[PDB]
RNA sequence: GGAGGUUUGGCACCUCGAUGUCGGCUCGUCGCAUCCUGGGGCUGAAGAAGGUCCCAAGGGUUGGGCUGUUCGCCCAUUAAAGCGGCACGCGAGCUGGGUUCAGAACGUCGUGAGACAGUUCGGUCUCUAUCCGCUACGGGCGCAGGAGAAUUGAGGGGAGUUGCUCCUAGUACGAGAGGACCGGAGUGAACGGACCGCUGGUCUCCCUGCUGUCGUACCAACGGCACAUGCAGGGUAGCUAUGUCCGGAACGGAUAACCGCUGAAAGCAUCUAAGCGGGAAGCCAGCCCCAAGAUGAGUUCUCCCACUGAAGGUAAGACUCCCGGAAGACCACCGGGUUAAGAGGCCAGGCGUGCACGCAUAGCAAUGUGUUCAGCGGACUGGUGCUCAUCAGUCGAGGUCUUGACCA
RNA sequence: GUGUCCGAGUGUCAAUGCACUAAGGCGCGCGAGAGAACCCUCGUUAAGGAACUUUGCAAUCUCACCCCGUAACUUCGGAAGA
RNA sequence: CGAGAGCUAACUUCCGUAGCCGAGAGGGAAACAACCCAGACCAUCAGCUAAGGUCCCUAAAUGAUCGCUCAGUGGUUAAGGA
């Protein structure tokens, strides 16, 4: 569960380290890139939901510097996620990974395992770069 | 229309194919056909049938004679199903087939006298930023002088519980025929072991 | 509330037992679940969780165990029902000495020296 | 704050309020093994028998 | 609500609930009968029956399991060597209540508890 | 030219033996001059996105930074971030930031005491609800006999939102880029009900570990106090969300703007003047819940009958009391009450804890191993007559009359 | 509220502190049930972490002793338990 | 009714004038100090009338005759249109 003010850790090498969320969305991956809408009142990003955020600390030398507005997608809840079989997964630390408005990541490689729900939301590009799913 | 009575037993895990699902086990045991109400002799069409036999020593005489018209053992519960005209006795197998939607009606669990934050999802009010309605309290209750009224219908502390509740489009997961059990997808209301009734969907949506 | 004379317990257990499988007795040492996952489109795939077993919960169909790994730097944990069809097989790797049934302290430790005894 | 009642309450409405304070006479019943009366599911105060003699006195 | 919980506070805290149970145990074991309020007697019966069945094991473990609740040694010997072997034949149900009726001061309905 | 009364006002009518005032918070409900959604007309409407007007109030209308703010600005989203009323709704509901009591300081005015609706720090918001009104829960009585149980629904409520994607179909349209109506399939969001199998919360003495100090003679082993659990570590049943399942709907009817059929008054034309058909998230019905104190008191099935002198023993049948209950403040409801598994206990199983005491051994010892998947035990599932539901008591029908029909 | 004097022990760097307790003294002159809403003093809390709000107000968090290490600035003492 | 002041606003304010109210009961105007009728000495289970009325509430013609409006106009305005 992501909410505004919840800092998350970037899952890529785009060159920010920490991004405080500022909105949950409700759009997926469409054929015109990312979708719009879904209703604008949802209040919890779970794994595989897009979420605007302000970058808080970044790396010196970086595509993304500090303070910039960026749409991340989330790959690592501390909260549990539960499959259609009854598995549960949880990760010690929350983590997200920045993107551009087509769903393509903005870093070279994703860093640490991503949830498999990303595969359910046709986020193919992110999950290609990821050392493990689950 | 078609329906039967039974008792909620408990909840469980289940695997249809590989998808784990929560089912609820009702026991819909055989029901005698006590009284066949027809509009030509009762003004409306219905059937009344029984569940959970009662020891004949515990019956009143009038109820022994009510059942005794029908050749039926005393049963602690009788109920009526509108538009329903079976034959013999209402076994649960014959009434249901696996996967069909069935409304599930039972009596909600009585939680007694409940506040507004619990009963109506009220907001609460700060738990530290000054008050002494720290939680719980409904706040204001009306306008002012014009309508001096507080609206009829107004939501308030009260008996949150014990309501009859219907729950729509539950899915028959499985039918054990010779046990008179019946699995239903997801939850039904009640304390365990309360009466409940299973019926055809009130709205057969496409 | 109807008042049948009924064993609620054996009634449940009779339908909860078709859906109960048993596997290798343990609790708290390290383990490898060889699971299927098929979310890969239509084709099927294996995948391997190996971590400490930190808890045992449930019975019959509802029984489920909790295993904890560190994969690529980040800690991971997971709850498998013993009954789950997407859990093909489970093998131990080594028995652990442990004074206690839960091992939630492993969450706070996350070092090499925060191991399980042999 | 400080609610108070408005108009003094009348004799009649007061009595309708007290309409429920009627006391309920105990269902007394005489001891089979003695003279006197005894409360049901208790020992006879006078004799002390609940079936033999149960209390001392 | 208590839609399944079990017990009673007796208008007191945890340690008080506890000493009261332990000490009325000690008394009705010391003395075979006592008279006390009807509530508190219904309270006492399952406690003290559990305890006599603890003492029905014979063993040093059973006597130490009783010694923890009954810290006057002489009652521990009574319940252990005198009373539990007596109830040897009894499948549970080592106590009864009859109700003596109502007290004057507070208008409580007191009762007797014996074995 | 009108309308509405939400603004700044005017006026001074009730209120100075008191009508608490701005903002927030909490609850809401209403209007419609309609922010979204639905149905339309015209369009400088190809398509798509629009403009603007008409009908439409069922529901819905986001979260943050700035300031006491309302407002406004901005962030980032949205189907949309509607406008007002209800003492600028709501302090016997809450705050107390603003402003408006005493302190003090600054600027400005005054020779001075002092001052400005200029500023700045600070500054007591009163346990007990009679009535009406509102949510719950009983008692009495009524319903032309006395009773157990099932019911019809007069008539009352709740619910009512929508986005996105896909198919149709890259078709109609379009030079092209773009790109549909209608119909069909799916998937979320927020909200609601229920539920506790799952994921977790908590479970104040169910199990364990820890310290100090007392105490059980001492050692061992335990208890007490360290909170009203000493602290920590887990935690079953219950209760619960962030957790699960369900929902909004379709079909129907009459309708608003609108669109038409037949068609005159005027041998044309015209949806109307007689007549008829089509048309909305709205009205009625349809879904779920209440309900015959619907004194208009309803129906059906069954039982006891016709007793003795308004009364009294009584039948059918309730209650009192006892024991309890996923029922509850009390009441009430549900179960059992000896032709009895109602609860307790006891036994077996479940689940929680995690290897008890003691003894053996290892080792200077701290401690380690075995016996020991041990020991212990709240609420869980069943059995079992070991304990309590003993004895009893109390109440409870003889059914008015008139008219009409059917029977000897 | 009320001036002066004496005020033991165990442990804890120390102490008249804190916890348990000797002596001594007392359970505070309505009780008993029950385990609704609400209210007061409290314990734990998923995920998030100040989003709350006039203001982080309140409640956390920090906690004693020992060793190491500590800035801008300075009136050379200090800031410093940084 | 006649003026001023006001916006040819006000249950506004200030004068002239008549009447009512103050000090006034009774019938009408659903209700209503001011409007319309009518100034209560007392008593009656008597009669004619005023204003206002005559379908039922609710006393009294579902009165009569020539029309007018098919809008519930009646039972809330205007410029303007038909
Ligand atoms: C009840 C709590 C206090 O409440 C108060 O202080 C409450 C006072 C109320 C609110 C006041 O009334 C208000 O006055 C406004 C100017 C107008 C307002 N409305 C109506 C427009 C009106 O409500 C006060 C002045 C009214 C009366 C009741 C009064 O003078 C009260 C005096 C005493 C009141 C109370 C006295 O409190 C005192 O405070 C000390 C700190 C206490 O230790 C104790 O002193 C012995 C206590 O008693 C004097
Ligand atoms: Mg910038
Ligand atoms: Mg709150
Ligand atoms: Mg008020
Ligand atoms: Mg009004
Ligand atoms: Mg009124
Ligand atoms: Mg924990
Ligand atoms: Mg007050
Ligand atoms: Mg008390
Ligand atoms: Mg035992
Ligand atoms: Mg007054
Ligand atoms: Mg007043
Ligand atoms: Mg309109
Ligand atoms: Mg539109
Ligand atoms: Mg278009
Ligand atoms: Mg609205
Ligand atoms: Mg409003
Ligand atoms: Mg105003
Ligand atoms: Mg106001
Ligand atoms: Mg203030
Ligand atoms: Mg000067
Ligand atoms: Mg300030
Ligand atoms: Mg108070
Ligand atoms: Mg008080
Ligand atoms: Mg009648
Ligand atoms: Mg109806
Ligand atoms: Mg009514
Ligand atoms: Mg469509
Ligand atoms: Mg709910
Ligand atoms: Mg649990
Ligand atoms: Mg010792
Ligand atoms: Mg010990
Ligand atoms: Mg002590
Ligand atoms: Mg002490
Ligand atoms: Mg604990
Ligand atoms: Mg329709
Ligand atoms: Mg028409
Ligand atoms: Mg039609
Ligand atoms: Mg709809
Ligand atoms: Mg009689
Ligand atoms: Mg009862
Ligand atoms: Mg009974
Ligand atoms: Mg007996
Ligand atoms: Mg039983
Ligand atoms: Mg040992
Ligand atoms: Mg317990
Ligand atoms: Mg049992
Ligand atoms: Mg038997
Ligand atoms: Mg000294
Ligand atoms: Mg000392
Ligand atoms: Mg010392
Ligand atoms: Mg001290
Ligand atoms: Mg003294
Ligand atoms: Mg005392
Ligand atoms: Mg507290
Ligand atoms: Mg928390
Ligand atoms: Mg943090
Ligand atoms: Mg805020
Ligand atoms: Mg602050
Ligand atoms: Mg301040
Ligand atoms: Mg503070
Ligand atoms: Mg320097
Ligand atoms: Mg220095
Ligand atoms: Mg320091
Ligand atoms: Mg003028
Ligand atoms: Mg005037
Ligand atoms: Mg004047
Ligand atoms: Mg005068
Ligand atoms: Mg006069
Ligand atoms: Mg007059
Ligand atoms: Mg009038
Ligand atoms: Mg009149
Ligand atoms: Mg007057
Ligand atoms: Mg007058
Ligand atoms: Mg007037
Ligand atoms: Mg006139
Ligand atoms: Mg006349
Ligand atoms: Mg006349
Ligand atoms: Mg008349
Ligand atoms: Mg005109």
């Amino acid at each position: 569960m992501i909410m505004p003010q919840s800092r998350l850790d970037v899952a890529d090498n785009s060159g920010a380290r920490e991004i405080m969320c500022i909105r949950v969305l409700n759009s997926g991956i469409g054929g015109k890139g990312l979708t719009t809408g879904g209703g604008g009142n949802k209040r919890y990003a779970h794994v595989g939901d897009i979420i605007v955020a302000s970058v808080k600390d970044a790396a010196p030398r970086g595509a993304v510097k500090a303070g910039d507005v960026v749409k991340a997608v989330v790959v690592r809840t501390s909260h549990a996620i539960k499959r259609a079989d009854g598995s549960t997964i949880r990760f010690d630390r929350n983590a997200a990974v920045i993107i551009n408005n087509q769903g393509e990541p903005r870093g070279t490689r994703v860093f640490g395992p991503v949830a498999r729900e990303l595969r359910d939301r046709r986020f193919m590009k992110i999950v290609s770069l990821a050392p493990e799913v689950l | 229309m078609k329906g039967i009575l039974g008792t909620k037993i408990g909840m469980t895990q289940i695997w249809k194919n590989d998808r784990a699902i929560p089912v609820t086990v009702v026991l819909a045991g055989p029901c005698p056909i006590v009284q066949r109400k027809t509009a030509q002799t009762d003004g409306y069409e219905a059937v009344q049938i029984g569940y959970a036999p009662k020891a004949e020593r515990k019956v009143n005489k009038p109820m022994q004679g009510h059942f005794a018209k029908a050749g039926v053992a005393p049963t602690r519960i009788l109920r009526e199903f509108r538009g329903f005209a079976p034959d013999g006795d209402s076994v649960n197998v014959d009434i249901f087939a696996e996967g069909e939607k069935i409304d599930a009606t039972g009596t909600s669990k009585g939680k007694g006298t409940q506040g507004v934050m619990k009963r109506w999802n009220f907001a609460g009010g700060p738990a530290s930023h000054g008050s002494k309605k720290w939680h719980r309290r409904p706040g204001s209750i009306g306008q002012r002088k014009t309508p001096g009224r507080v609206y009829k219908g107004k939501r308030m502390a009260g008996h949150m519980g014990m309501e009859r509740v219907t729950v729509q489009n539950l899915e028959v997961v499985e039918i054990r025929a010779g046990e008179n059990l019946i699995l239903v997808k997801g939850a039904i209301p009640g304390a365990n072991g309360g009466l409940v009734v299973l019926r055809s969907a009130a709205k057969a949506s496409a | 509330q109807t008042h049948i004379k009924i064993n609620r317990g054996e009634l449940l257990r009779g339908i909860e037992q078709d859906h109960t499988r048993q596997l290798p007795d343990f609790r708290p040492g390290d383990t490898v679940r060889v699971d299927t996952k098929v979310r890969e489109g239509n084709r099927t795939r294996s995948q391997a969780f190996e971590g400490v077993v930190i808890a045992i919960n449930g019975s019959g169909s509802r029984k489920s165990f909790t295993v904890r790994k560190i994969s690529f730097g980040e800690g991971v944990e997971r709850v498998f029902p013993f009954a789950s069809p997407l859990v093909n097989q489970v093998t131990i790797v080594e028995r652990g000495k442990v004074r206690r049934a839960k091992l939630y302290y492993l969450r706070e430790l996350r070092g090499k020296a925060a191991r399980i005894k042999s | 704050k400080h609610p108070v009642p408005k108009k003094k309450t009348s004799k009649s409405k007061r009595d309708m309020r007290r309409s429920h304070h009627a006391l309920t006479a105990p269902n007394l019943t005489e001891c089979p093994q003695c003279h006197g009366k005894k409360l049901s599911h208790h020992i006879c105060p006078n004799c002390g028998y609940y079936d033999g003699r149960q209390v001392l006195a | 609500m208590r839609h399944g919980k079990a017990g009673r506070k007796l208008n007191r805290n945890s340690s008080a609930r506890v000493a009261l149970a332990r000490a009325q145990a000690t008394a009705l074991l010391r003395e075979g009968r006592i008279q006390t309020t009807l509530t508190k007697a219904k309270e006492l019966r399952p406690f003290v029956e559990q305890l006599i069945t603890t003492a029905k094991g014979g063993d040093l473990h059973s006597r130490r399991l009783v010694a923890q609740d009954i810290h006057d040694k002489d009652v521990v010997r009574k319940v252990m060597d005198e009373v539990a072997p007596k109830y040897a034949e009894r499948p549970g149900g080592y106590t009864r209540i009859l109700r003596v009726g109502t007290r004057r001061g507070d208008g409580v309905t007191m009762a007797l508890i014996e074995l």
